[PDB]
């Protein structure tokens, strides 16, 4: 039940500093042979490993980072952090924290992949504000049924960074949910619809609310999905 | 650093195929070798370590095998939820280094899709702008062609499409486009059109409504 | 307390034996392996180098042992402790504490030439690699 | 001498289920100096297992390797085609080097009776002065078959070879082979040559004959 | 990528001497041993005998003492097995393993295996003899026919029909050895009985070792 849970901002600017931590449930830090590291993903790339520390606050980065990378742990909160220095837009990228081992040729030394990962965290390096979306339904009518089938959904409009969250009825509907990935408008703000597809029969019977949380903008919207009698 | 080679960059095929990815280090790595699979929007997951045990409650069609720097990775029968990118880790030595990547693309039938189409809100029209939404749902191959309409106006310029990756049960696509005008633009036409070509249909199909009957 | 030049990877510290080296392996998941490494440096010894596994020993150590190299650790790769450090008078001792099982061996006098040798500790589907290095003079 | 024995010689079962093959030892072996080969027709063994339980490298995760003293097991989670093979266990521990005496875990199917076919000796042959009579087993299951050559129902000994095919892949079963030779003379000097097949397929010992020259 | 190669097939007199050879690659030859392991046709595994390329030590199992010496050449990383007063038990794949550096053990570093043949036949072309489909060799709706490859050495002959274009239900089975020292092999197809007069069935027969080639037709009746 060892659990991983990056946090820190969605937004940074070029040039300054990102910073994130990581916060480790389930078991400690400070009685564990363990290092605990961070992995990042640029949008649609792979993976590369920026560094890890030990639970007395040594550290090892990638060379290839050229010391851009600092990393600290605080076994006293059960947190290890990560800050990576002048960053540039080559640097928006998915951050992840991770357990895994050390490197062949310590004196003892535990040999691990990364195991438990953090749930991933975006950051975007950009000199763009904030903004929360809007949230408009797209709500079902004779337009976008085919037998007994209804389709419905949310657009999440005009909001910057990256990412938006969808739900539907707080989690309890996920079967025939499709959440597309974002567009950059020519605005420089990203739009994105949520479609579900439901029972015609149910359109009378049961509520569809669109669930959606912009974490940079710290904004939650539900919307619920008015059918139409046309 | 040591270097991961991955091969292949991609693959294509079917259910209850016998898939194989390769992995090669530039060095000795011993057998500290790892498979992750990476479903979207989702962390990488620890399929297999030293090269060739199960992660607990990792399907059995999953295997591992080594021949000291060539890593293998097996899929003895291709499943849709196995729809990933798969990554290979060295984990022998710091810095950790990755394979490319193996996106793998399973090939089905084809699906012709279900399009439906929604007028812009109310309350968007309040805020002075109209996006008129279009949805193809649920269809394969991937390529498919979607234009816009506008009173018998073919439009270019104002709409924008995204496409959602493989569905992990049916291995099917769904397509958005979002046409966007003006709140003035918008209220000057009556018949907004979603033009659809796709190899599932037996002929391009049009998705149309009337502005404000409905 | 005897000191033990060597790897303890079990959970309990024993009332007879010290080891330089520690690291609980029931504290590490099936996908972790430990690296355990000792390094002796004299003109001349007077060592006792063993190791405390709460599991299987692999080889016979340290009657016998495993000769490193760029390979994956195979049968093949056995040898006799005594061939592999090249001194004829090495004492054997073995001891149990519980399911802890205990191997040493006393090294007295100068080493010929400096030498390597790897002894494994499996725990179910774990293993702690052992591996001793032993200067000669200079 | 450490004699090894496994037990059974012969295992049987289909691709899923899972394989337990034993190694009894005369006494214990030292310090679990235990492997386990795998060997295919026409290739070198191949090392699974040392140590007991080490799973050799490039060993894919469903081998597994067990057991102390004088009794060890390999087991196989859930077989898959390519594991059919004949497996040897191995000691290392006390010289001489010893080997089991090999399991062969073959495929199982549905018991098949074997179509059983005769060939007199052909024209061409006579006239060189010896007489070679073919009897065909063709496609049965088990491998387990008894041949018997009855010439005028006098049952003969010493004068014929048989030889088995692999375990055919696909369907899963064997055929056989069983030349009887004679002299000419031996030859025109009887008038029934009948080869008699015992399988379990076969709820009577089957007979097929045929009379010289017609 | 350790490796072990081994020298080819032989084929030798009662009586006479053969050396076999295995060649090492992708690790320190002088570091380990090489043992030897045989297997004679359709037996299991028998221990033979190790050599320590590092101290000279060897170690032969009792039946082959004397008989049997090893040497090696480090220069070329390859060892050597010789057997003297070869008889015809001696006929087996003899298989290399690298071996312990001080006491008589093997593992997973097998070379391909030599095969030796012992044998006071010398080399003969087959003679192919027709398996002619006939009332006898027919079950219900099908036929068996084939092709009789008799009196050949030494090993291998292949067998096809139609020059590949008939594949399904080809059993071609294991030689066996006659008393006289010469192999003979069948060579067998099952085929619709409602094909025997309209298609034509032919047996290529390829010995190499004598370069002998026949294509032997087998017609009913
Ligand atoms: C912890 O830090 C010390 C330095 O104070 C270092 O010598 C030691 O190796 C570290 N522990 C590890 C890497 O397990």
């Amino acid at each position: 039940q060892l659990q991983l849970q990056e946090s820190g901002p969605g937004l940074v600017k070029p040039s300054e500093t990102l910073s994130l931590t990581c916060t480790v449930s389930g078991g400690s830090i400070s009685r564990s042979p363990y290092y605990w590291g961070w992995i990042r993903q640029p949008p649609g790339k792979g993976l590369e490993w920026f560094g890890s520390v030990y639970n007395n606050g040594s550290t090892y980065y990638n060379p290839s980072l050229k010391s851009r990378v600092t990393i600290s742990v605080d076994t006293s909160k059960n947190q290890f952090s990560l800050k990576l220095s002048s960053v540039t837009a080559a640097d928006t990228a998915l951050y992840y924290c991770a357990r895994h081992g050390g490197s062949t040729g310590m004196k003892v030394v535990v040999i691990a992949p990364p195991d438990y990962w953090g749930q991933g965290t975006l950051v975007t390096v950009s000199s763009a504000s904030t903004k929360g979306p809007s949230v408009f339904p797209l709500a079902p009518s004779s337009k976008s049924t085919s037998g007994g089938t209804a389709a419905l959904g949310c657009l999440v409009k005009d909001y910057f960074p990256e990412p938006v969250t969808v739900s539907w009825n707080s989690g309890a509907l996920t079967s025939g949910v499709h959440t597309f990935p974002a567009v950059l408008q020519s605005s420089g703000l990203y739009s994105l619809s949520s479609v579900v597809t439901v029972p015609s029969s149910s359109l009378g019977t049961q509520t569809y609310i669109c669930n959606v949380n912009h974490k940079p903008s710290n904004t939650k919207v539900d919307k619920k999905v008015e059918p139409k009698s046309c | 650093d040591i270097q991961m080679t991955q091969s292949p960059a991609t693959l294509s095929a079917s259910v209850g195929d016998r898939v194989t990815i390769t992995c090669r280090a530039s060095q000795s790595i011993s057998i500290w070798l790892a498979w992750y699979q990476q479903k979207p929007g989702e962390a990488p997951k620890l399929l297999i370590y030293k090269a060739s045990s199960l992660q607990s409650g990792v399907p059995s069609r999953f295997s591992g095998s080594a021949s000291g720097t060539k890593f293998s990775l097996t899929i003895s029968s291709l499943q849709p939820d196995d729809f990933a990118t798969f990554y290979c880790q060295q984990y022998h030595s710091y810095p950790y280094t990755f394979g490319q990547g193996t996106k793998l693309e399973i090939k089905r039938t084809v699906a012709a899709p279900s399009v439906f189409i929604f007028p812009p809100s109310d309350e968007q029209l309040k805020s002075g702008t109209a996006s008129v939404v279009c949805l193809l749902n649920n269809f394969y191959p991937r390529e498919a062609k979607v234009q816009w309409k506008v009173d018998n106006a073919l439009q270019s310029g104002n709409s924008q499409e995204s496409v959602t990756e493989q569905d992990s049960k049916d291995s099917t696509y769904s397509l958005s486009s979002t046409l966007t005008l003006s709140k003035a633009d918008y209220e000057k036409h009556k018949v907004y059109a979603c033009e659809v070509t796709h190899q599932g249909l037996s002929s391009p199909v049009t998705k149309s409504f009337n502005r404000g009957e409905c | 307390k005897k000191v033990i030049h060597g790897c303890n990877f079990s959970s309990n510290v024993s009332s007879k034996y010290t080891f330089t080296d520690s690291l609980d392996i029931s504290l590490v998941d099936d996908s972790a392996h430990i690296s355990c490494n000792v390094h002796l440096s004299e003109p001349k010894y007077n060592h006792l180098v063993g190791l405390n596994c709460p599991g299987d020993i692999i080889p016979d150590c340290f009657f016998q042992v495993y000769q490193p190299e760029s390979e994956e650790l195979e049968p093949s790769n056995i040898v006799y402790l005594d061939s592999q450090i090249n001194i004829g008078d090495i004492e054997y001792y073995e001891d149990a504490e519980g399911d802890d099982k205990i191997k040493l061996f006393l090294i007295v006098g100068s080493v010929p030439k400096t030498t390597s040798f790897t002894c494994i500790c499996k725990k179910d589907k774990k293993s702690a690699y052992m591996t001793v290095t032993i200067d000669s003079a200079g």
